[PDB]
């Protein structure tokens, strides 16, 4: 039985830890909503 | 129930100790997720009970309390920040430009931040704060790594 609690306000913070690529994929999403890799 | 905007976890108790499944969106009144975090459940805030009013497996996205609010778009040019909230850890921002899944449907942003799965429903953040979509769904990559869609629903 879930319950939710408060984790902060919704703010772009200046001088956040940058990271991550910027991939370019071809996928396909199915009727179940799963996404997967079209090669 | 708490009603303030802001990022929340969504955590159970039908596990060992007290699991974070997931994070959501309150935004004027509707807490928004992703379908796979609750599965279309009540949920509860304090005392008050949270019912779900709008849902789509295919979306992988589910509101409580009224209509999906959330409609800003990624530009398609500029960075954007992950809100992570990570189970156990604090809410932190991760800057990051996103890649783009290709579908016969359209193309939608992407982002390559791994975080465990209990993170999925975190907000992504446009540069004035607006919420562009949500983290959790997306593809396992040559690597092992995730990438995932920038979710985002339809407002009426
Ligand atoms: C459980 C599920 C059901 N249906 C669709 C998607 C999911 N999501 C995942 O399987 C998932 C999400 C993440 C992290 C980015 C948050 N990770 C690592 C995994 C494996």
């Amino acid at each position: 039985d879930m319950y939710i609690e408060r984790a902060g306000d919704i703010t772009w913070e200046k001088d956040a830890e940058v990271t991550g690529n910027s991939p370019r994929l071809d996928v396909a999403l199915d009727e179940s909503g799963d996404f997967s890799l079209v090669e | 129930g708490e009603t303030t905007d802001g990022v929340y976890r969504v955590m159970t108790r039908r596990l060992l100790g007290s699991t974070q499944v997931g994070v959501g969106v309150m935004q004027e009144g509707v807490f928004h997720t992703m379908w796979h975090v609750t599965k279309g459940a009540a949920l509860r805030s304090g005392e008050g009970r949270l019912d779900p009013y709008w849902g789509d497996v295919k979306q992988d996205l589910v509101s409580y309390c009224g209509p999906w609010k959330l409609d800003a778009a990624w530009d398609g040019l500029s960075e954007v920040q992950l809100l992570a909230v990570p189970p156990g850890e604090r809410a932190k921002n991760i800057q990051t430009l996103p890649g783009i899944f290709k579908t016969k449907d359209g193309d939608i942003g992407a982002v390559a931040l791994d975080y465990p799965a209990g993170t999925s429903g975190s907000p992504i953040l446009d540069k004035c704060g607006r919420v562009i979509g949500l983290y959790g769904n997306g593809v396992v990559i040559k690597n092992g790594s995730y990438v995932s869609a920038i979710t985002q629903g339809k407002r009426e």
